[PDB]
C-alpha cells in the first residue's frame, strides 16, 4: 500500500493543448479557425506590426496571523502646534517613537502600518494629500485622496508600512505626517478623542519564525503544436499549466509544530475540497487576418504565472 | 487512590507524580487525568506485579529509558493523548510482554516514532491515531512481527514508501481513515483484511495485477474521497464490503464475492450492461443520489441476490427491469425520482418484492380487472408479495376501485396527494390484511371507505384534511392510535366512534373546530384512553 | 449540471478546515491553556482596539487600435506650448469616434507616454475640456533612469465619456506636481519628435460581437458550539461562508487547472479576533477567512 510516485505530464500537457485551442477559440468569438490562404502572403504592414509591439512591449507570509496594535497621535496641546499648527489647507499628525517601536520591538516584523483619520467635513468636495516629516525642514508626498462627499463621518485608511518602518529603525523622537490640500501651480478631522491613530499589524516576535501545487513550463509554438497558420504574430507562447493535487488536511486541536505549515501550501482557504488553480495570470496580444485587414487582439488571462490551492 | 483486590485505581485528578506509598502487589494501576509531567522509574518499579498501567490523558512529557523495561510482567500500557512528542530517546524500551499499546494524541510526528519505541515482540495492537504522522517510510513498523492491528487514522499521512508494511506479516487490521493520502499505486498486504481509506483525498486507487499469490482483503472503505474512477479490483477476490460512496465515480469476475456495495452520490450516469454482471452475489446495492437516468436490468439473472436496491433521489426517468431478474428483492427505494409512466407489470414482476418507496414521484395507480385505468398506469393491484407502499406527492387526483385488490399488503400511505377522490371501495382488498394506513393532506371531504370494517387496523392518519364526520363505529376496534388534527370535526359522539376505547390509548383533535357546548362525550374519552 | 453533493459533509468538511486553519496561522500546537486568564470582561483599551480593527475603513478579447495626438505644431501651438509647468496634450474626438463608434464598446484606454530621458519627477494628469477647465486624473513618481521608456495612465472613463458627448478636439495636460509651500522630465513630442508621441492605446469590443451554480454559500461558524473552543473571546463566531455548485468548461477563467474547472473563493476579508495567551489579551487578524465571492476555474 505505497503512495504513488510520479505524475506523467507527457498526458496532461497534451490535455492542455486541447483546452487552450478552444479559449484561443472561444476567446475571439470564433467557432472554427479562419481561412489563411486567400489572402496573399506577405508581412504584416509596419503601422499595424508597430500597434501590436505597443500592446505587446512592456510599459512603466501573507498567511499567517499579524498580530494587531495601535499608538495614538500625540496631543496637538504641546508637540504639534508650537512649529506646525493647523492651517487654513494643512494638519500635522505627530508620533511618538518611542511607543511606536514599543509596539512593534523589530522592524523587520511590521507588516502593515495603517494610518487613519476621521472626518467630520461632510458636504464640501475636497482633494488632499499625505506628506511625510522628511527632515528638520523638508516634506516628502506619499499619496493623495479624492473626498467624496458622504452626510457622515467616515474613517479614512492610509497605508504608510513603509514610512513607519523607516520610523522604527531610523526614527527620531518625534515624528509624523502632513496632510494638507491639494493645489496647482497656476493657483476638517477629530483633532483638528478619536484622533488619528497607526494601526500596526506585525508578525510577534514570539512567533517570527512535483507532488504539491505548482507551476508547470509549456511552451506553445502554434505552427506545430496547433497546426496552425492564420495567427501571424506571435510564433507561439508559453501557456504554462497547475499541476500538483491539493490534498484535504484533515485538522486536530492539537498538532505538531512542523506539520503547522502543510496548511499553508496544501489548503490554505480552508476549502472543503482543495484544487490547483492558476493564481496570477496576464495576457495574450496577437494578430490574425479576417477578410482582408489584419486585425491586432488582446487576449486576457492566457499566461499562468502562479499556481494556489483553491 | 481507591483500592481493589490487587487493583489500584487513583481518582482523576489530585496526583503530580507517581505514588509511592501503593502495594507492591499491585496487578492494575489507573492514572489516568492526572498532572503527571514525567515517568521516572524509581517510583514505578517497585511495582514490577504490573499488568495494566492507565496514563492515559497525563501531562507526561518525558519517561525515562528503563522505566518500562522493569515491569516484565506488564501487558497493556495507555499513554494516550500525553505530550511525549515534545519530548527520551527509547523513551519505551523493550517490551517482552506489551500486547497493547496506545499513543493516540500524543501528537507523534515522522521520525520520533521510529525512535521512541523498542523491540515489542509480543504487541498485537498499536494506536498512533490523533497523532501528526506525515510519512511511513521504510524504517516505521520494525521491530514489532506479532502486530495484528495497526491504528492511523486523524493523522497527516501523505507518503508510503514502498514496504513500508513489510515488516508486519501477521497485520489483519490497517485503518487510515481522515488521511491525507491522495493517489494510491499499489496494493501488496496479502495478510491485511480490513482496509480503511475513507474521509482521504484519494483521486486514484489501484492494486497488483496478475499477483503470484492470494489476497485476504475482505472490507474495504472508500468513501469520501476524491476518486473518479471504479477501482479495478479483480485483484481483491475476497472482498465482501465496498462503499464508495461521495466520491466522483462516473462510470466509463473482479466483484464475484462483494455482498455489500454503497455507490451513492457519484455522480453516475449511465449503468453499462457488463457492470452488473460483475456484481453477482451482492445482497445490497445502494445507487441513490446519482445523476442516473435508467436503469437498464433487463438481463434475465441480473443481481440474483439482491435484497436491496436504492435508487432514491436520482433522475430516473424509466425501469427497464426485467420480469424474474430482480428474484430476491426485497426492498426498492424510488423516491424524489421523475417517474411518470411505467408498463403496468413493472413492480408486479418483481417476486419478492416486500416493500416499495415511491415518495416524490408521479406515477398513476390503476385497478387492474376493476375500473381499468389509462395507459402508462402501474398495476399494484396483483403484488402479492408487497406489505408496504409508500405514494407520497405522487399528484393521485383519483384512486381506482380495484387498486389494491389482490394485493395484501400491510401499511399504505397516501399523505399530501392534494385532491385525492378515493373512489369507493378503492381499499377494499386490504381491510383483512392492513395494519396501517395513512391519508393526511389529501383534503378529501368524505372518507370514501369502511373504516370499522378493517378489522386488523391498528394506527391511523386523518390530519389536515377538510373532514367531518368519521364513520360509525360498531364494535370494539382493533385500532389502537387515531390522529385527526386540524380537520373540520365537529363532534365525536359515541353512535359515530364507540368501541374505539376497547384498544384505542392516544388521540390528536387539536386544531379541529370542536362544538364548546354540544361536544359530549368527547370530554369523557379524555379522561382515560385520549390525549389532547 | 450533474451534481450528487451532500451539503452537509460539505459544511463539516469546512468547519474542520477552518480550526485547522485558525490554528495554524496562529501556529498554536494546541489550544491555549485558560488556567490563568483574569475574570470579567476584557480591558477597556483592548475591546477599543478590536473594534479598531474590526470596523470598515472582462472575459472576451478587446480589439486593439492606436489613435495619435494631433501634430503640436497643428493645434496646439496656437494656444499652448510646453513650459516650466506643464505639457498640453490634444487628440481628435472624430478619430477617436472612428477607431471607437460607441461609448458601450471600450473597455480599456491608456495614454501611452514616452519618456526621453534623471532626477526623481512628480507628474500629474489632468484633464482639459477647454482653457478654464481643471479636473485631475492621476500621478506617477518617475524614479531617475538610464534609457528611455513609455508609461501609461489608464484613462479609460474619460475616453469613453468622449465617446459619449466629445467634441471635435479635446485632450490632457501633464504637469509637475506643485507642493502647496519644475518639469525637468522630457517627452518625446515636446522636446524622433513626430513619431512615437503620446497616444491612446484603445481597447474595444468588436460590434460583430458586441450582441445553482457557483456561488457563495451561507455558513456560519461558532467556535464554542461546533469547534468546542473556549479560548476565543471575541467573536463570539464569525459569519464565514463557502461556496460550491458546478462550473462548466468567469471574467478571470482559464482551463489551465485542470480537466475539469473549480469553483474557489476570489473575495476573502480577514477576521479580527482577541485571545488570552496565558494570562495577558492579545488581538490578531487572520486573512482569507470570510468568503465574498467566488470564480469558476
Amino acid at each position: 500500500l505505497s503512495t504513488c510516485k510520479t505524475i506523467d505530464m507527457e498526458l496532461v500537457k497534451r490535455k492542455r493543448i486541447e483546452a487552450i485551442r478552444g479559449q484561443i477559440l472561444s476567446k475571439l468569438r470564433l467557432a472554427s479557425p479562419p481561412s489563411q490562404g486567400e489572402v496573399p502572403p506577405g508581412p504584416l504592414p509596419e503601422a499595424v506590426l508597430a500597434l501590436y509591439n505597443s500592446t505587446r512591449d512592456r510599459v512603466a507570509a501573507d498567511y499567517y496571523a499579524k498580530e494587531v496594535t495601535r499608538v495614538l497621535m500625540v496631543e496637538t496641546h504641546n508637540e504639534i502646534y508650537d512649529k506646525f499648527k493647523q492651517s487654513t489647507h494643512s494638519i500635522y499628525m505627530f508620533f511618538n517613537t518611542s511607543e511606536l517601536r514599543e509596539a512593534v520591538p523589530e522592524p523587520v516584523l511590521l507588516s502593515r502600518a495603517e494610518l487613519r483619520l476621521l472626518r467630520l467635513k461632510l458636504k464640501v468636495e475636497q482633494h488632499v494629500e499625505l506628506y511625510q516629516k522628511y527632515s528638520n525642514n523638508s516634506w516628502r508626498y506619499l499619496s493623495n485622496r479624492l473626498l467624496a462627499p458622504s452626510d457622515s463621518p467616515e474613517w479614512l485608511s492610509f497605508d504608510v508600512t513603509g514610512v513607519v518602518r523607516q520610523w522604527l529603525s531610523r526614527g527620531g523622537e518625534i515624528e509624523g505626517f502632513r496632510l494638507s490640500a491639494h493645489c496647482s501651480c497656476d493657483s476638517d478631522i477629530n483633532g483638528f478623542m478619536n484622533r488619528p491613530f497607526l494601526l500596526l499589524m506585525a508578525t510577534p516576535l514570539e512567533r517570527a519564525q512535483e507532488k504539491n501545487c505548482c507551476v508547470r513550463q509549456l511552451y506553445i509554438d502554434f505552427r506545430k503544436d496547433l497546426g496552425w497558420k492564420w495567427i501571424h504574430e506571435p510564433k507561439g507562447y508559453h501557456a504554462n499549466f497547475c499541476l500538483g493535487p491539493c490534498p484535504y488536511i484533515w485538522s486536530l486541536d492539537t498538532q505538531y509544530s512542523k506539520v503547522l505549515a502543510l496548511y499553508n501550501q496544501h489548503n490554505p482557504g480552508a476549502s472543503a475540497a482543495p484544487c490547483c488553480v492558476p493564481q496570477a495570470l496576464e495576457p495574450l496580444p496577437i494578430v490574425y487576418y479576417v477578410g482582408r485587414k489584419p486585425k491586432v487582439e488582446q487576449l486576457s488571462n492566457m499566461i499562468v504565472r502562479s499556481c494556489k490551492c483553491s | 487512590c481507591k483500592m481493589v483486590d490487587k487493583k489500584v485505581s487513583c481518582q482523576v485528578l489530585g496526583l503530580l507524580q507517581v505514588p509511592s506509598v501503593l502495594p507492591p502487589d499491585t496487578e492494575t494501576l489507573d492514572l489516568s487525568g492526572n498532572q503527571l509531567r514525567s515517568i521516572l522509574a524509581s517510583p514505578l518499579g517497585f511495582y514490577t506485579a504490573l499488568r495494566h498501567l492507565d496514563l492515559s490523558t497525563n501531562e507526561i512529557s518525558f519517561l525515562q529509558p528503563g522505566a518500562f523495561q522493569a515491569l516484565t510482567h506488564l501487558e497493556h500500557l495507555s499513554l494516550a493523548h500525553n505530550r511525549l512528542a515534545m519530548a527520551s530517546a527509547g523513551g519505551l524500551g523493550p517490551l517482552p510482554r506489551v500486547t497493547s499499546l496506545d499513543l493516540s494524541g500524543n501528537s507523534l510526528y515522522s521520525g520520533l516514532l521510529e525512535r521512541l519505541l523498542g523491540e515489542a515482540p509480543s504487541l498485537h495492537t498499536l494506536s498512533l491515531a490523533e497523532n501528526s504522522l506525515t510519512r511511513l517510510t521504510r524504517h516505521t513498523f520494525r521491530d514489532m512481527p506479532a502486530l495484528e492491528q495497526l491504528d492511523l487514522h486523524s493523522n497527516v499521512l501523505m507518503d508510503i514508501e514502498d514496504g513500508a508494511f513489510e515488516g508486519l506479516p501477521r497485520l489483519t487490521h490497517l485503518n487510515l481513515s481522515r488521511n491525507s493520502l491522495t493517489c494510491i499505486s499499489d496494493f501488496s498486504l496479502q495478510q491485511l483484511r480490513v482496509l480503511d481509506l475513507s474521509c482521504n483525498s484519494i483521486e486514484a486507487f489501484q492494486t497488483a495485477s496478475q499477483p503470484q499469490a492470494e489476497f485476504q482483503l475482505t472490507w474495504l472503505d472508500l468513501r469520501e474521497n476524491k476518486l473518479l474512477h471504479f477501482p479495478d479490483l479483480a485483484a481483491l477476490p475476497r472482498l465482501i464490503y465496498l462503499n464508495l460512496s461521495n466520491n466522483l465515480i462516473r462510470l466509463p469476475r473482479p466483484l464475484s464475492q462483494l455482498l455489500n456495495l454503497d455507490l451513492s452520490y457519484n455522480e453516475i450516469e449511465l449503468i453499462p450492461d457488463s457492470f452488473l454482471e460483475h456484481l453477482t452475489s451482492l445482497c445490497f446495492l445502494n445507487l441513490s443520489r446519482n445523476c442516473l437516468r435508467t436503469f437498464e436490468a433487463r438481463r434475465l439473472g441480473s443481481l440474483p441476490c439482491l435484497m436491496l436496491l436504492d435508487l432514491s433521489h436520482n433522475a430516473l426517468e424509466t425501469l427497464e427491469l426485467g420480469a424474474r431478474a430482480l428474484g430476491s428483492l426485497r426492498t426498492l427505494l424510488l423516491q424524489g425520482n421523475a417517474l411518470r409512466d411505467l408498463p403496468p407489470y413493472t413492480f408486479a414482476n418483481l417476486a419478492s418484492l416486500q416493500r416499495l418507496n415511491l415518495q416524490g414521484n408521479r406515477v398513476s395507480p390503476c385497478g387492474g380487472p376493476d375500473e381499468p385505468g389509462p395507459s402508462g398506469c402501474v398495476a399494484f393491484s396483483g403484488i402479492t408479495s408487497l406489505r408496504s407502499l409508500s405514494l407520497v406527492d405522487n399528484e393521485i387526483e383519483l384512486l381506482r376501485a380495484g387498486a389494491f385488490l389482490h394485493t395484501p399488503l400491510t401499511e399504505l400511505d397516501l399523505s399530501s396527494n392534494p385532491g385525492l377522490e378515493v373512489a369507493t371501495g378503492a381499499l377494499g382488498g386490504l381491510e383483512a390484511s392492513l395494519e396501517v394506513l395513512a391519508l393526511q393532506g389529501n383534503g378529501l371531504m368524505v372518507l370514501q371507505v369502511d373504516l370499522p370494517c378493517f378489522i386488523c387496523l391498528k394506527r391511523l392518519n386523518l390530519a389536515e384534511n377538510r373532514l367531518s364526520h368519521l364513520p360509525a363505529w360498531t364494535q370494539a376496534v382493533s385500532l389502537e392510535v387515531l390522529d385527526l388534527r386540524n380537520n373540520s370535526f365537529s363532534l365525536l359522539p359515541g353512535s359515530a366512534m364507540g368501541g374505539l376505547e376497547t384498544s384505542l390509548r392516544r388521540l390528536y383533535l387539536q386544531g379541529n373546530p370542536l362544538s364548546c357546548c354540544g361536544n359530549g362525550w368527547l370530554a369523557a374519552q379524555l379522561h382515560q384512553g385520549r390525549v389532547d
